[PDB]
């Protein structure tokens, strides 16, 4: 039981553990007495399971690697030193946004002063909290079907042939 | 933040005060990560509600999810809704018999 | 300026001079197998000979060139060379190390023009190998 | 013409050494990339060029050619 | 071969040997090791001539020494023997293409044995797949090739050393006896004149107690080290007697911990030296104790007796007294000296054979252990030998061996005289041997024992300067492992033809003569003194009656690399090192071209190499294309060889074979039918012969820089075809599995252009940076997007695929045409790797032309990037208007002492006019008249051997008798100078200048994958730094010395900027990005991570660090 | 001079063609060898067969 | 020997400092961004060695607290108190008293001590000498017609290093609307 | 190589935000020691927490 919860850095069941042993013990009885190294359908057809259980079994036991391994012939270099940080904030993309988010206020300046307002309320552009149609129309007294087809025009007129090419690229 | 500021730069031996005065919680479990889910395991090496969210604006369970809701205690999970970088600033300790 | 075979030029007295001192080595070898000396004096007396050689052969050869050649042109206006390389070019190479710090007794006779025997190679490669060496470790010593 | 101008020497004429001429040169360049940034604003802040320039030129060889002119001061603060 | 291309040669020494088998040193131990009917042969033949004596094959060797297993009880025991091979289940060639292993099946007949009731179990067993070597001398791994080196170590044996000790100038002395698999003793007589017995080298022991340890009294040790006063002294100051309490002692030092009984250290000693399994010297171990100490004892068992050691100590103490020469037990004398560790009598070579019989045997070695377990907990007679015996373990070692080793490399496939010299390696560091950075001062050093066994100018010129070595030409490896070499017999002074292959030992025995003396022409020496090597390596004068040994030829003791430099002896020794260092990195061109002069090596390694297609029997080429040759041999059979188009070599060069023979012709067995790589008609061509002149040009080939002209250009003179490969593989995630797809989510179709029906790109369509070779779409989930890109989609209705493109892409900067496509799909029977559903390999290829800052290179040690190509039209050009295609500086010939080009050019120029010398009666005309080098027609080859090639006096007479061109006119004078004209002014040069032809080499340092540069691209995890190295973008480093340097010239700000907003300053990076774009002021540097990262690092160690203010409050870093 | 070429069954220079004794790479090489003279500004063609 | 004991006896006499600082009661935990945890390509995982020797010192804590609690002999406890103490001591500093703790493929783990000393730590290798933006390495040749203070670039080499002022200008000049098509024009290569 | 630590982030800041409404609950330690604690104003208060000083209900 000790070995079962205390031999792995990232922790399995109990029971995955027996069932990852048992998988082992079979495969290497049937690679020793076949003489062949056995096929995912031969396991799965002896351990009487799936062969996509099979493959998620044989997944789930393989052990870290470590990022302290060295790779350099003379001694400098680290496995480590080679894996580049994915969730890492690229300038260019940072500035992209940035200048995305200037250009869409433009856009919305040459539209009405009603217009402009009940899109930025309703997505939420000045404040990030996307309010509801009674709240919009609150603001300004008309009615919940007024918002409603109020945003209907702004979004056919944005979605035109004539202003839609200032904001083309960014999409 | 400024280095202008920097004016000494002092080395001494910490106590035990000191050593739990540093700590935002303590680890009392070995585990890292779940096998299945890929996410921090409570209490362990990786715990969020100890060294911080692991997603922008967001706590474990998820009832928070957004800006808006910064620097607030979710009462679910006990993990704070603040960026992710704090993972990198936070420390642990434990507890010797 | 330019390099040809033809400008490297040996000196036309060395090979009297190398001759005259050959027979006098000769001798003193002789009385070696008489039984008249010990091994250092033969060692001392050989190393001596043939040191005076190669300074008589590179008098020779310094008198030998004149001032049009190209390559004393670059040695002399200080583009590029001094005079030992010319002297191991055309001349006598002298005497070598040994594995072990310490001067074989027979020189090496034939400059680069006329060319090396098998065994004057050889002998060569082991300086060659050591200067080798300590550049390697010095680069290292140097920056420590 | 380019880097070479004007001459370290002239420019030296003006000042105490090498080290006080960095910093003089690079605060007069900084103040007239300042200027030109903020130039749709209608502002009164920063001044200059003092001289005649390019289409797109670099500020700090304008700066280096005001030194060399003797249209600027330097004080102890 | 008879079948050879044409070369006329300039020796004039007839040489009674060929040149060995050069692959030899590597098949022939596999051949031992395996067993095959090759070995049988070879060993058959060894009876009653030679020695090539051993009887066993390796893994017979094995399986008999392992055998029997015994219990306790030795009621039972299991046996091997008879081991037997099947053929190999896959070809090379598909071995190669599917990355398989090639190997062959091993199977073990074992024998079941009961002591009750004669119980026998006969039956096969299977021990694995046990790697094969291909005809080429090279493994195929996971479908690469690679090549094992041998080693270098200190062959096991007694040791005797002398030193000075520093503070009483005593000398003092110490003897070891190291053996392999063993622990070491070592004596020693200090400076006092005691005698200690290092034990497994545990602190000091008086030699005397383990003498009475092993039961020797004080009359015995009396009687016989009587005359020395080290041992009488050693035994007055012992205070001790007895040998149960010299034994105690001996336990109490060694292993303290308890109260011992005199039977436990007993039996500890026997374990620790007398017990075979834990101590074994090999066969050669026993053999030089034999010989060093005069002890007769038989060579088939090895394991330590005391009389060894009496015998050691005893030699030991003469060597101290001062008696040079003793007579050793059971022999008539032997010589009391001390032994230099460096000497080839000393150091032995294990080749492949004998390390993976190592391996094996550390598998076996578990093996048995695994089996003795099982064999007490399972019922007696109710197990088959198939129940036993577990092959994990020997194939993990052996799988272990072949990945993962040092001395299991990579093969070096630039060109087939790389790929030969990298076989024929002697390595002296690896697992077993010396480190890199230990090795002093004498163990890189040439030794005098190196003629003829390793060569002394081929080796690196880096830090392994020394370390690494070529095996010589004539050099045959001893069935110990110590190298021989050949030396013809000369008795009488007459120097007869029999040859005797001598051992560094017995070449210090004798007297060695030189291999180009003068010889009558009756096989008798003229000059009447001989300069030959004695006994130390000192060269000596010494008349025609004392040699008793000649060497068979000159170029004896370079290696192959270094044998194909002519005029070797007029080049320095570090030039000549480069030379042959930076011949093996030419690239093959498209067009190849044998050097106009040379040595007469290039055939013979080009053929040996096994680069070069041979037919196996005689017979009429039937029918023959760019693809295969097919032949009708004369036996009654057809034979079609398949010719490798357009491959790719471990470098990324083009491996591409040629046809030689025509449809008619009639082809013997050996003749070549197909070139290689970089060979022509079956010999060597790396490079093109070039017309050259020496001069200084306008200052564009200052400093060893070099200047072409456009015809190289033009007519393809130096380009290549390069070949790379990219691979893409579709696998499984948590959100479904990802697919190789044409329909990428947001791209014109444009670019979705040349792909295929399946998402691949189409052969044959050339791409550019940036283009798609494989669409790959990966599901990504549900997530949240900010409020600007939501209203964005709104805007435009667009709806986000769930799934996010992951194509391939070609890399930056590269560019070239599509060869081939090669897709492996799991569900196709093929053998993916656990977890990849799909895989696919697309190959680009590209021709490069010569251009500037490429490296070009002689065969001289002459290197040098181009920095020019020049018009043809402004050329020098030579008085008939013909333009020169090389320029090179004179003033790198004279100070780096090479004057061999200027040679190599002159008979280049002699070569290519061609000559006539048949009526002239003159001294230097009737050496050619005897070798038959009268008449030349103009472009033939020509030869001349390492130490016995063309005197100056024959190319100075033939300056005058070449022939003149259709103007009638010699252009290039007796002094081997002509007058050129300029290209550009069109006045004639002041004074002649020299031209030739050169053989110009185009190396493998292409300025193409040599430029990189970066702006901003991937960062690092840990520390936030830009990540290093060229397949990334990778950032230069700035160490240390160069931030000394902008400290000296006291620039602050710069450094400032260098090292927080370049490197560590996260939030600065963007923030100046931002600022350049905008067109605005840079903003201040921040703090870098590294110093956040390190204060956390120490308050980890429970280490108080805190940052003040101007006042004492602590900062906190954020 | 010849200034392009296209052959039936090839799709670029690193490829040989069933029935004859040389690849497209070298044979290109030899063509490359043709002296011809045009008289046509614009782009001629030629066959061999 | 009293001089050399006086000169430690007088730093905790004058100092803040205390003796009972050299004894631990609690042990400070790295935060998990300085020993990460990454997910190759593949599902494989890498970890930092730094897991493993806090996963062995929380081990044998848990076990400890335990036993002492069950009611044990004092040989079990003592075992036990004995194998904390090495995995803290291993955790600090690894191969100082007695044999180094090893992993797969049999090499010592890395421990705090070794990531500052040496060659290869934090102080010789990230804070004195750093990898720079806006960098480029290539081959040299000669140029003699430049002037002494002139060098000569490739242009490939030239536009990757000034790509954020080149995407600046020519959107200043109005050749591009906007960043986004400037930063396209200037990875496709145009000829402007 | 290619890796990526099991964390999300977003392009968003901190500026021109309003933050929500919160409440400070105040908890007491048994040794005397006094935190507060943000919760949301749409949310339950349990009865038990865990102290921030000493590690203790
Ligand atoms: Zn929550």
């Amino acid at each position: 039981r000790a070995m079962a919860d205390q031999a792995r850095t990232i922790r399995i069941p109990v029971h995955m553990v027996e069932v990852i042993n048992k998988l082992a013990r079979v495969q290497r009885q049937m690679l020793q007495d076949l003489g062949r190294e056995p096929t995912p359908e031969e396991l799965a057809k002896e351990l009487d399971m799936t062969p996509e259980k099979v493959i998620e079994v044989q997944k789930y036991g393989r052990e870290p690697i470590s990022l302290h391994t060295p790779l350099g012939e003379d001694g400098d270099s680290e496995f480590g030193d080679l894996i580049e940080d994915s969730e890492a904030v690229v300038p260019a993309d940072a500035v992209s946004f940035t200048l995305l988010q200037e250009q869409l206020h433009s856009v919305l300046d040459t539209l009405s002063e009603r217009e402009a307002g009940v899109v930025s309320m309703r997505f939420g552009l000045t404040d990030g909290q996307p309010k509801t149609l009674d709240e919009i129309g609150k603001v300004y007294g008309v009615t919940r079907e007024r918002i409603r087809q109020i945003e209907s025009k702004t979004m056919s007129k944005l979605r035109h042939p004539s202003r839609s090419q200032v904001l083309r690229d960014y999409l | 933040d400024d280095v202008n500021f920097f004016d000494e730069l002092r080395i001494g031996l910490a106590t035990a005060d000191d050593i739990r005065q540093w700590s935002h919680g303590e680890v009392k479990k070995p585990e890292t990560i779940n096998y299945r889910t890929l996410k921090p395991e409570k209490d362990g090496l990786f715990c969020e509600k100890i060294f911080g969210p692991t997603r922008d604006w967001e706590c474990y369970c998820g009832k928070y999810k957004r800006v808006r809701f910064k620097g607030i205690i979710c009462e679910r999970c006990g993990v704070e809704v603040t960026r992710a970088k704090v993972r990198r600033e936070r420390m642990g300790h434990i507890e010797l018999a | 300026v330019t390099v040809a075979i033809s400008d490297v030029v040996v000196p036309e007295a060395k090979k009297a001079i190398v001759k005259g001192y050959e027979e006098q080595d000769e001798k003193v070898q002789k009385q070696y197998e008489r039984g008249l000396i010990t091994k250092e004096e033969r060692t001392q007396e050989l190393i001596a000979i043939w040191t005076k050689a190669t300074n008589e052969v590179a008098e020779a050869m310094n008198a030998n060139f004149p001032k049009t050649n190209p390559i004393f042109m670059m040695v002399d206006s200080g583009a590029r060379g001094n005079m030992m390389q010319m002297r191991q070019i055309a001349g006598m190479r002298g005497l070598v190390s040994n594995a072990k710090n310490e001067t074989i007794p027979r020189p090496i006779k034939a400059s680069f023009r006329e060319g090396l025997t098998v065994l004057e190679y050889f002998i060569s490669t082991h300086g060659a190998r050591k200067g080798l060496a300590d550049t390697a470790l010095r680069t290292a010593d140097s920056g420590y | 013409e380019g880097i070479i101008n004007p001459p370290i020497d002239e420019l030296l004429e003006a000042t105490d050494s090498k080290y006080s001429l960095v910093i003089y040169a690079a605060k007069r360049a900084r103040q007239i990339n300042a200027y030109y940034s903020q130039l749709g604003e209608g502002l009164l802040e920063y001044v200059g060029p003092l001289v005649d320039t390019h289409v797109h030129e670099k500020p700090l060889s304008i700066a280096l050619r005001e030194i060399n002119a003797g249209l600027l001061t330097s004080e102890a603060i | 071969a008879s079948t050879a291309p044409l070369r006329i040669s300039f020796a004039k020494i007839k040489e009674p040997l060929e040149v060995p088998n050069l692959l030899a040193l590597q098949t022939e131990s596999f051949d031992w090791l395996l067993g095959n009917a090759a070995w049988k042969a070879r060993v058959e033949a060894a009876l009653e001539s030679g020695q090539d004596v051993p009887t066993k094959s390796g893994l017979e060797e094995i399986f008999e020494e392992i055998s029997p297993i015994e219990d306790f009880s030795g009621s039972m025991s299991l046996t091997f023997r008879d081991h037997r091979f099947e053929p190999p289940k896959n070809s090379i060639d598909e071995c190669k293409d599917r990355d398989f292993t090639y190997g062959a099946p091993l199977f073990v007949t074992a024998e079941f044995t009961n002591n009750e009731t004669g119980e026998i179990k006969s039956q096969t067993v299977f021990m694995g797949d046990f790697p094969l070597m291909t005809n080429k001398g090279t493994f195929v791994i996971n479908g690469t090739e690679r090549v094992v080196v041998s080693q270098l170590v200190r062959s096991p044996g007694v040791y005797f050393d002398s030193s000075i000790d520093k503070t009483s100038d005593k000398d003092i002395f110490s003897a070891k006896i190291i053996p392999s698999r063993g622990a070491w003793l070592e004596m020693e007589i200090d400076k006092r004149d005691l005698v200690g017995v290092r034990i497994d080298r545990k602190r000091k022991q008086s030699v005397t107690v383990l003498l009475k340890a092993l039961g020797w009294t004080t009359e015995q040790i009396l009687q016989e080290f009587g005359e020395y006063e080290s041992m009488r002294a050693t035994l007055e100051k012992d205070h001790t007697q007895g040998q149960d309490d010299a034994l105690l002692d001996i336990y109490r030092k060694l292993r303290p911990g308890e109260p011992p009984t005199r039977e436990a250290a007993q039996t500890l000693l026997e374990n620790l030296y007398f017990n075979p399994k834990r101590y074994d010297l090999a066969k050669v171990g026993r053999y030089k104790v034999n010989k060093k100490l005069g002890a007769d004892e038989p060579l088939d068992a090895g394991v330590l007796t005391t009389d060894d050691v009496i015998a050691t100590i005893k030699y030991l103490v003469k060597l101290h007294a001062g008696e040079t020469e003793t007579i050793g037990e059971n022999g008539n004398e032997i010589v009391v000296e001390t032994d230099d560790i460096d000497h080839f009598g000393n150091r032995r070579l294990r080749n492949v054979g004998e390390l993976i019989q190592n391996q094996v045997r550390t598998g076996l070695a578990r093996m048995e252990r695994v089996v003795r377990e099982r064999m007490t907990t399972q019922d007696v007679e109710a197990i088959t030998p198939q129940t036993l015996i577990n092959i994990r373990p020997v194939v993990a070692s052996i799988k272990e061996f072949f990945g993962t080793s040092q001395l299991s490399q990579f093969m070096d496939q630039n060109n087939p005289l790389s790929g030969l010299t990298h076989k024929r390696r002697l390595s002296a560091l690896g697992p077993g041997g010396l480190s890199r950075e230990r090795a002093g001062f004498e163990v890189r050093d040439v030794h005098p024992s190196h003629y003829g066994r390793m060569c002394p100018i081929e080796t690196p010129e880096g830090p392994n300067i020394g370390l690494i070595g070529s095996l010589a030409s004539y050099g045959r490896v001893n069935a110990f492992g110590f190298i021989e070499t050949p030396y013809r017999k000369v008795v009488d002074g007459q120097v007869t033809d029999e040859v005797d292959y001598v051992t560094a030992d017995e070449e210090d025995r004798f007297v060695i003569a030189q291999a180009n003396a003068a010889l009558d022409e009756e096989l008798r020496f003229s000059e009447n003194r001989v300069l030959v090597r004695k006994r130390g390596g000192e060269v000596d004068y010494v008349e025609p009656s004392d040699v008793d040994y000649m060497d068979v030829s000159p170029r004896q003791m370079v290696s192959v690399a270094t044998a194909m430099i002519p005029f070797l002896e007029h080049d320095d020794a570090n030039r000549a090192l480069m030379g042959a260092n930076m011949m093996r990195q030419a690239v093959p061109l498209i067009k190849s071209e044998a050097p106009l002069v040379g040595t007469g090596m290039e055939y013979r390694c080009a053929t040996d190499a096994g680069d070069v297609l041979k037919a196996e029997k005689d017979g009429v080429v039937q029918e023959l294309s760019a693809d295969y040759i097919t032949v009708a041999n004369d036996d009654g059979t057809y034979i079609t060889y398949r010719l490798h188009k357009f491959s790719r070599s471990n470098q990324g060069t083009s491996v591409n074979q040629k046809v030689v023979v025509d449809e008619g012709d009639r082809v013997i067995e050996g003749q070549v039918l197909a070139d290689g790589p970089a060979t022509e008609d079956g010999e060597m061509a790396l490079g093109k012969n070039l017309l050259v002149a020496f001069m200084p040009w306008e200052g564009h080939n200052y400093e060893d820089a070099i200047i072409l002209s456009q015809r190289l250009v033009q007519d393809d003179v130096l380009s290549s075809i390069h070949i790379e490969e990219h691979e893409v593989d579709a696998r499984d995630t948590k959100l479904g599995p990802e697919e190789i797809t044409r329909d990428i989510p947001n791209v014109s179709e444009e670019v979705l252009a040349d792909l295929d029906e399946r998402g691949i790109i189409r052969i044959g369509a050339e791409v550019v940076a940036g283009d798609i070779l494989v669409g790959k779409v990966t599901p990504k989930g549900e997530t949240e997007l900010t409020p600007e890109e939501r209203l964005l989609r709104a805007i435009f209705g667009e709806k986000a695929r769930e799934v996010r493109d992951t194509s391939l892409k070609v890399p930056h900067g590269e560019i070239g045409k599509i060869i081939g496509v090669r897709v492996f799909d799991r569900e196709e029977g093929d053998e993916l790797p656990p977890g990849v559903n799909q895989l696919v390999r697309v190959y680009v290829a590209q021709k490069r032309k010569i251009t500037d800052g490429d490296k070009l290179a002689g065969r001289h040690g002459n290197k040098g990037v181009i920095s020019k190509i020049l018009p043809i039209e402004d050329m020098p050009f030579l008085e008939d208007g013909t333009p020169v295609d090389i320029i090179l500086n004179p003033l790198g010939v004279p100070s780096r002492m090479n004057p061999g080009q200027v040679l190599e050019i002159h008979l280049g120029w002699l070569a290519s006019r061609g000559w006539d010398v048949s009526g002239l009666a003159d001294e230097w005309a009737q050496r050619l008249q005897a070798i038959g080098a009268d008449k030349v027609a103009p472009g033939t080859n020509v030869a001349t051997p390492v130490f016995d090639g063309a005197r100056e006096d024959e190319l100075a007479g033939l300056l005058n008798h070449t022939i003149p061109n259709r103007d009638g006119e010699r252009m290039v004078l007796p002094t081997g100078k002509a007058r050129l004209f300029d290209g550009r002014s069109g006045e004639p040069f002041p004074d002649p200048i020299s031209v030739g032809y050169m053989y110009i080499l185009k190396l493998h340092h292409l300025v193409d994958d040599k430029l990189h540069a970066r702006s901003t691209g991937p960062y690092s995890m840990i520390t936030q730094q830009p990540l290093g190295g060229k397949a990334q973008f990778g950032g230069q480093r700035f160490g240390e010395m160069e931030v000394w340097a902008l400290e000296a010239y006291g620039a602050a700000y710069a450094l400032q900027e260098l090292l927080t907003i370049k490197s560590d300053d996260v939030t600065g990076r963007v923030k100046v990005y931002e600022a350049i774009v905008k067109g605005e002021n840079i903003p201040e540097p921040g703090i870098p991570e590294s110093f956040k990262v390190l204060i956390k690092e120490m308050q980890s160690l429970c280490l108080n660090v805190e940052v003040l203010s101007s006042d004492g409050m602590s900062i906190e870093m954020r | 001079a010849v200034t392009s070429i296209r052959i039936d069954g090839v799709l670029h220079e690193f490829t040989t063609v069933p029935g004859v004794k040389e690849d497209v790479t070298d044979l290109i090489l030899n063509i490359k060898q043709l002296v011809v003279s045009s008289e046509h500004d614009e782009p001629v063609v030629m066959y061999l067969r | 020997r009293a001089l050399k004991r006086l000169k430690v006896v007088s730093a905790f006499l004058q100092t803040a400092n205390s003796p009972k600082g050299m004894v631990l009661d609690c042990v400070p935990v790295i935060p998990p961004d300085l020993r990460p945890m990454v997910q190759l390509d593949g599902g494989r995982f890498a970890t930092s060695d730094l897991n493993d020797l806090y996963r062995r010192v929380i081990n044998r804590n848990n076990r400890l607290k335990r036993l002492l609690d069950l009611g044990a002999p004092e040989i079990i406890v003592n075992n036990e108190k004995r194998m904390l103490q090495e995995a803290v001591d291993a955790l600090f500093d690894n191969g100082r008293r007695g044999r180094p703790v090893t992993g797969p493929g049999n090499r010592p783990l890395k421990s705090l001590s070794d990531m500052l000393k040496g060659k290869q730590g934090r102080f010789r290798q990230n804070l004195l000498g750093k990898r720079v933006d806006y960098s480029a390495r290539s081959v040299i040749v000669v140029g003699p017609q430049l002037k002494l203070h002139q060098c000569g670039l490739p242009k490939a080499m030239a536009l990757e290093l000034f790509k954020p002022f080149v995407m600046k200008r020519l959107v200043d000049l109005n050749h591009a609307q906007n960043i986004k098509s400037a930063k396209r024009m200037v990875e496709r290569g145009r000829t402007v | 190589l290619r890796g990526t630590r099991l964390v999300v982030t977003s392009y968003e800041t901190d500026r021109g935000i309003d933050l929500a409404p919160r409440q400070a609950v105040e908890y007491a330690c048994e040794k005397g020691h006094r935190f507060e604690m943000p919760f949301s104003v749409e949310a339950e208060i349990p009865p038990e927490w865990e102290c921030k000083v000493c590690g203790i209900q």
